[PDB]
């Protein structure tokens, strides 16, 4: 169970906010700057499990993430979820948008959002891990760009 | 970002070299990107070798070695026809601490600080200082260098080597000696820093070089009475620090006006000034005396700005102001700062033993105090009227009965325990209610602090020793509890109180005497200023501040019985 | 949407302003009759959404912008709707039509977006009208629709039990889907179901088996594997069944996450088999050196969840562990501090009568190399638990032991110094054979006090000092210069310490009085007892006149005391013995 | 003199770092944040605080620290005004002392602490 999906540049500026659990969009807001916080001060040689804060409904659940370029990408998860399992759907999940968007920086994940909330829907599903076989996932996208092509 | 910067492309080299200062400003691991930056520490643009010569600055000393495969590039790095860039080329090679580099370190020491810019000098000025942390064994020729750096007109040199002379050779006074006019006439267009670290120098100078107050030790103090008005905290606390050292008493508190001055400044600038100005008030009073009400304390500043304030007034108290101040005191112990309130009664009990007069004027003060509601004024409220009870050891009943009662509700140890050590004291003129004292810790010892446990080994100890008649039972009861008690400091105490007292079978000469040595009329307190101590340590350094003799302290001698011979230094 | 991106970044310092002017356009936009406006204001309010602003106020529109019959437009109003409504808002009862026209629709895609919608639907009242008709899609034709389909139950499951009752049949028929993502679905939703009420599945095993016999894509058995270890607990024997494909997983794993995982849930299952069969051990070997491979890679999140499994195993299993040794001595100089963290409790784990000093060495060794205050403090903590476990059960040369506690004396700014002279009190009074080590280093540190001063703050290096004057005073005997540490311990530099140091300074300052006075009676020197009682009768009023109440005390009751024992001694008294009486 | 800078936000995280000569690690401001820990408030913190091999002379302002490493003896006003005039100098080309300003422009900040500081000895 992904309680929500965060993704955040090296200085805090939001990329994607994509939740799982009803939360007001304040606690959304200082929900990301706390993961930020709690993520960006470790270094490139730390570990990527960090304990969850208080207001992802408190320790039960994780803080998962990884650093690609300048972006994070963090996964809130409770204690059920596979932490390297995690890890590797983000590392999908990052190749997804590496070569949907042909190369992806994070000026893709600026102009481009709805296209990555439709990567992840395409990829998670409200918390469930949906498609994990990366080329019928960007087969699929693709065949949806192709009806938006035709319609 | 390894392939980005190995791109023809200078733009994206000067990005990336941007991240990587951004990321060493975050504190990361970059010293496995040295391989890639090393390569284009020749680019031609000015830009990304400032950001790379950053870079080279910042992990010269992590990766040592591939610096060392490179040390030809900083070879033909300190001829760059720009000054920064010979600066920066001669500082990466300073960082570099392999014990080989040493004689191309010289080399280029000797030619920076001949060559004419004056930004590479101080420079050089600070590669004697890296060379001298790296090998001590060159200071001959590190001290020739400097001895040719010093009679350099320039000041933005002189500061930096004023410094490095001092940090490389303290010792060689010579060198100074020869251009002290050079530097006084400087000290007025020196920029500040130096101007502090000079006048620094100067001091030291002149309290080795000079008999009391020549006037070579006129001169010093003719040209630095102007920046008396500078606005650098530093330059006047080092101007004031040069007038309390070296001139006459008679003319060295016209600093009193400037030091006063630099406490409408931050919290930071007057904690030090606060410092300073508390250890110059015990010495010479008369010359803080008229500033006083200056020294008032403000609700604004906080705790430790306003603790030294409080020291400074303690320092200034006189039988002609001691009311006034006493008034004043009163006004601050009811304040809602509680470490403050603790300082005030402090306060009050320090200006008791220096105006012996009001001994019972500062007392009514506190005795009525201590039925405040609050817990810690009530804590040390005692703790002071303890000193001052002690000083004078007369029947002061009217003071002390009031405590008794209140130690029931008494719970900071340091508190407890002086209520028990007056009621010790004191326990032949409170015979009645000192024995229920004992009595009432005694069920409660074994939640006491460590502390207060062995004022009741030493209460219990006094008790018997008069009253042995009804006491005996519970002198035995709280020397046994604190005999298997964890602290060993309180077995020892039990092991030797227990010994003098009980063992009436051994009684030899000196147990005979015991009631002698417990009930000895007790000495007053020498209490002292905690900036007495900083008698030894000169005004506006660190060693003072600290009250700890500071790695690289520069210690100032006695004023010599006979001046050295002038005639040398013109 | 990009215009309000390229909006949004030129106006960093105005971002309350703009964004207040594009609410009030896109209020303007959204009422507007054209769906097309209605879809771009929608991006605008989903970016919005992800700015942190309220999405609530225009749930009306999203539905308006949902209703269109183009696709284009249904996407972006199901992401808005997705991200807007909530359990609170009524509003959501307008978008019945809609949903139930995209619901019922054999379009595979249209129903896929609808169904990406309604993941975030999911109220009671609607699974409750809904899970009819999904019931049914359950088994639809095209398979994409029924791999969101699933899922889309998992939700409807958790808010609709009345659906689960019947449909969970349904979903044990849906786990043989012959299209790989579909069964993938089916099996996370099952999964998910399962770690609930995990005794409802225990029945099921035997089609998780053929599923992980069957099953080739990695997450799938992620999943399934860890949820294996959740029943192992429940019921062993499905455990006992499923070692030996466990065994061939991780002979047969290529990933390392996924082998992870599988040595992890073997260490699981052979905690729950040891109840009774101890006949594992080839299993437990292969499983370490399973997370040996694990933990030698480079990359810090698998070192850190194969050592952490390695813990698990050490609580289980150390015999094999404790081989470790260098392994997790390596380790230890990671950058990262949970993971070393982890491996000091290793060593805390593994630490033996046999290996101690080597693992204490290497500590130590990084407790130099160690930087930070807090981190020290926690390392010579841990040193000293694992030292001291058990009354000091597994150190048998106590002088290395004295020796590295004066050691860890040279970490200044220690906030565990009282820890340090405990210890230290503790071992000089509990073993006799080290009393005189204990003393020549205690009496060496005593002479550099004037070195050790630097630290006068509470918890420090002062009870260190403290420590050094008790058992240099209580065992003088063994003292080699005693004249000297008195002399150094009545030095005027001690009199800038707390109260309690000058005062067991002082305590034991007369103890060693009384025994040097014993040995220069015995021997008959009267004038060196006279010199030595000179010297303390001179020393002593330089503590009399301090102002902290015990020391205070203390030093004029002794300072009075030395002074009639002086004035025995001009009398030809043989106060010695009285005097080492009063602390024998 | 000033060796190297910490600055460090009010949370009490190392906010920036810059470093002059040989580089003391981090784990010279645990120190800096135990006082703060001992003090009342960001105002109870004295300005010079003792390290075993170092000394951190501090100043707050603008709801910001100026932590600075000193190893040698140093006069204390000197670094404490020193501090005082970076901070200006940061105000005067930002044009407000803040967070977010040196976390946008860190390559100005450290361009301007070159400037002002060069091997220990200010100038300008």
């Amino acid at each position: 169970m992904i309680k929500a999906i965060l993704i955040f540049n090296n200085h805090g500026k939001p990329r994607l906010s994509k939740f799982y659990q009803p939360y007001s969009e304040d606690t959304q807001q200082q929900i990301i700057r706390e993961t930020f916080h709690l993520v960006s001060k470790r270094d490139e040689n730390v570990c990527n499990f960090l304990e969850g804060g208080l207001l992802i409904g408190g320790s039960d659940n994780k803080l998962i993430y990884r650093h690609y370029a300048t972006l994070y990408f963090v996964f809130c998860v409770d204690s059920s979820e596979s932490e390297l399992g995690i890890l590797d759907l983000i590392q999908v999940f990052v190749e997804t948008l590496d070569k949907c968007f042909e190369n992806v920086c994070e000026l893709d994940l600026i102009f481009h959002v709805d296209k990555v909330h439709n990567i992840l829907a395409e990829m998670v599903m409200g918390g469930m891990v949906l498609e994990t076989n990366m080329n019928e996932i960007v087969t699929q996208i693709d065949a949806q760009n192709k009806l938006e092509k035709s319609e | 970002l390894k392939q980005m910067l190995e791109s023809n492309k200078d733009s994206a080299k000067l990005d990336a070299m941007k991240r990587i200062v951004g990321m060493i400003a975050k504190g990361k691991n970059a010293s496995e990107l040295f391989p890639a930056v090393v390569k284009n520490v020749a680019s031609k643009n000015i830009e990304i070798k400032k950001l790379v010569y950053v870079y080279l600055v910042r992990y010269a000393e992590e990766q040592q070695d591939l610096a060392l495969l490179s040390i030809s590039t900083f070879q033909r790095a300190l001829k760059d026809p720009n000054q920064l860039i010979r600066a920066s080329a001669l500082r990466v090679l300073s960082s570099i601490r392999v014990p080989i580099i040493v004689p191309i370190m010289m080399l280029a020491i000797k030619e920076a600080s001949a060559d004419l810019s004056p930004y590479v000098r101080k420079n050089a000025a600070h590669a004697i200082q890296k060379l001298y942390s790296l090998d001590p064994e060159q200071k001959e020729m590190l001290i020739e260098v400097i001895e040719k750096l010093l009679k350099d007109k320039s000041t933005l040199v002189a500061g930096s080597v004023v410094m490095a002379f001092e940090e490389v050779c303290p010792d060689r006074i010579d060198l100074i000696h020869k251009n002290y006019r050079k530097l006084c006439n400087l000290l007025v267009d020196v920029e500040e820093w130096g101007q502090v670290v000079i006048i620094h120098m100067l001091t030291r100078y002149a309290r080795t070089q000079f008999v009391s107050p020549d006037p070579d030790h006129r001169l010093l103090i003719r040209n630095t009475k102007p920046l008396l008005q500078s606005r650098n905290a530093a330059v006047v606390m080092a101007v004031a620090q040069l007038y309390w050292h070296i001139s006459p008493k008679s003319e060295a508190g016209i600093i009193s006006k400037s030091l006063v001055r630099l406490l409408r400044s931050n919290r930071e600038v007057q904690y030090i000034v606060l410092q300073n100005i508390a250890t110059m008030s015990i010495q010479r009073k008369g010359m803080f005396e008229p500033y006083l009400k200056s020294f008032y304390v403000r609700s604004t500043d906080p705790t430790m700005i306003k603790t030294l304030k409080l020291e400074i007034l303690t320092n200034l108290a006189n039988e002609a102001n001691i009311s006034t101040l006493l008034r004043e005191f009163q006004t601050y112990v009811k304040s809602q700062d509680k470490q403050f309130a603790a300082a005030t009664i402090q306060t009050i009990g320090r200006c008791a033993t220096n105006i012996l007069e009001v001994t019972d004027t500062c007392l009514n003060g506190l005795v009525c105090l201590l039925s405040n509601r609050d817990e810690i004024v009530v804590a040390e409220s005692v703790v002071v009227i303890k000193k001052l009870l002690q000083m004078q050891p007369a029947q002061h009943g009217e003071i002390i009965k009031h405590m008794a009662k209140l130690l029931d509700s008494i719970t900071v140890p340091v508190a407890r325990a002086s209520i028990l050590w007056l009621i010790g004291e004191n326990c032949e003129r409170v015979p009645k209610i000192a024995p229920d004292v004992l009595r009432k810790m005694a069920k409660s010892f074994t939640s006491e602090d460590d502390l207060v446990k062995l004022q009741i080994l030493n209460l219990g100890a006094k008790l018997y020793l008069t009253n042995s008649k009804q006491t005996k039972l519970l002198t035995q009861y709280i020397l046994n509890l604190g005999k298997y008690d964890q602290n060993y400091d309180i077995r020892d105490r039990t092991r030797f109180i227990r010994q003098l007292i009980v063992p009436n079978v051994k009684s030899g000469a000196l147990s005979k005497y015991a009631k002698k040595i417990f009930l000895a009329q007790k000495p007053a307190p020498l209490l002292e200023s905690p900036f007495k101590d900083r008698d030894h340590f000169q005004l506006g350094t660190l060693s003072h501040t600290l009250n700890i003799k500071a790695t690289g302290y520069l210690e100032l001698s006695n004023w010599p019985e006979v001046a050295p011979d002038p005639s040398v230094r013109n | 949407l990009q215009d309000l991106v390229r909006g949004i970044r030129n106006h960093k310092e105005d971002e309350a302003k703009y964004i207040s002017q594009c609410i009030d356009e896109i209020k303007q936009e959204l009422k507007q009759d054209n769906i097309a406006v209605k879809a771009n204001a929608v991006c605008k309010l989903t970016y919005l959404q992800m700015l942190g602003y309220d999405i609530s106020w225009a749930a009306f529109n999203i539905i308006e912008v949902m209703s269109a019959s183009k696709f284009t437009f249904k996407r972006i109003g199901y992401l808005a709707a997705s991200q807007s409504f909530h359990e609170g808002t009524d509003v959501i009862m307008l978008t019945t039509n809609q949903i139930r026209k995209d619901l019922s629709s054999p379009s595979q895609y249209d129903t896929g977006v609808a169904l990406t919608g309604l993941s975030c639907f999911v109220t009671p009242d609607l699974a409750r009208d809904l899970a009819n008709d999904i019931m049914t899609l359950m088994s639809h034709t095209k398979p994409y629709i029924r791999k969101k389909a699933v899922l889309i139950m998992y939700k409807v499951f958790l808010k609709y039990p009345e659906s689960l009752r019947p449909a969970f049949p349904r979903l044990k028929e849906k786990l043989e889907d012959p299209d790989p993502g579909v069964q993938s679905a089916a099996v996370n939703v099952i999964c998910e179901l399962a770690r609930r009420n995990p005794k409802n599945y225990l029945s099921l095993a035997p089609l998780f088996f053929k599923l992980m016999t069957s099953s080739t894509n990695n997450w799938v058995l992620i999943k399934i594997i860890k949820l294996f270890g959740a029943l192992t607990p429940l019921e062993p024997r499905l455990g006992k069944k499923l070692i030996e494909p466990l065994t061939n997983l991780i002979h047969s794993t290529s990933a390392m996450s996924l082998l992870y995982e599988c040595v992890n849930t073997v260490i699981a299952v052979l905690i729950s088999l040891s109840s009774g069969m101890p006949n594992h051990s080839a299993s437990i070997q292969l499983c370490v050196q399973k997370l040996r491979i694990l933990i030698e890679d480079s990359d810090q999140n698998l070192k850190y969840l194969g050592l952490l499994a390695m813990s698990k195993i050490l609580k289980t299993h150390p015999k094999s562990v404790q081989s470790h040794k260098d392994l997790i001595l390596q380790c230890l100089d990671d950058k990262d501090e949970s993971i070393r963290l982890r491996a000091l409790d290793l060593l805390y784990g593994m630490v033996s009568k046999k290996n101690l000093m080597e693992i204490v060495k290497k500590l130590m060794t990084h407790v130099d190399k160690a930087e930070g205050t807090t981190y020290r403090d926690e390392l010579l903590t841990k040193i000293i638990d694992i030292c001291s476990q058990s009354n000091y059960q597994y150190i048998t040369n106590f002088e290395w032991y004295i020796s590295i506690l004066v050691e860890l004396t040279r970490l200044e700014g220690t906030r565990h110094g009282h820890l340090i002279a405990a210890q230290m009190l503790d071992v000089a009074i509990r073993v006799k054979a080290i009393r005189k080590f204990a003393v020549s280093q205690m009496s060496a540190l005593l002479d550099s006090a004037h070195l050790l001063a630097s630290s006068t703050q509470r918890n420090g290096i002062c009870e260190v000092l403290y420590a050094a004057a008790w058992i240099c005073g209580e065992f003088s005997e063994h003292l080699q210069e005693p004249h000297h540490t008195l002399e150094a311990m009545l030095r005027p530099r001690v009199t800038t310490l707390p109260g309690h140091i000058q005062a067991v300074y002082v305590q034991n300052v007369v103890k060693l009085y009384a025994s040097i006075l014993q040995q220069k009676e015995q021997a008959g020197e009267a004038e060196g007892a006279q010199a030595v009682t000179q010297l303390m009768v001179d020393r002593l009023p330089q503590f009399v006149q301090s102002a902290d109440l015990e020391v205070q005390e203390r030093a004029s009751c002794i300072l009075q005391l030395v002074k009639h024992i002086q004035k025995l001694q001009a009398k030809d008294v043989p106060v010695a013995e009285e005097v080492s009486a009063l602390f024998a | 003199m000033i060796h190297s800078l910490f600055l460090i936000n009010c949370s009490g995280d190392i906010f920036l770092e810059k470093h002059w000569k040989s580089v003391v690690s981090q784990s010279v401001c645990d120190y800096f944040f135990e006082a703060q820990e001992k003090a009342a408030d960001v105002e109870n913190v004295p300005p010079v605080i003792s390290t075993p091999h170092h000394y951190l002379i501090s100043i707050y302002r603008d709801k910001l620290f100026f932590v600075s490493v000193i190893q040698t003896e140093v006069p204390p006003l000197f670094v404490i005004e020193f501090l005082h005039r970076v901070a200006d100098t940061f105000q005067d080309y930002f044009g407000e002392c803040s967070e977010a300003a040196i976390k946008d422009n860190v390559v100005i900040v450290y361009e301007l602490l070159e400037e002002m500081l060069d091997n220990g000895f200010p100038l300008a």
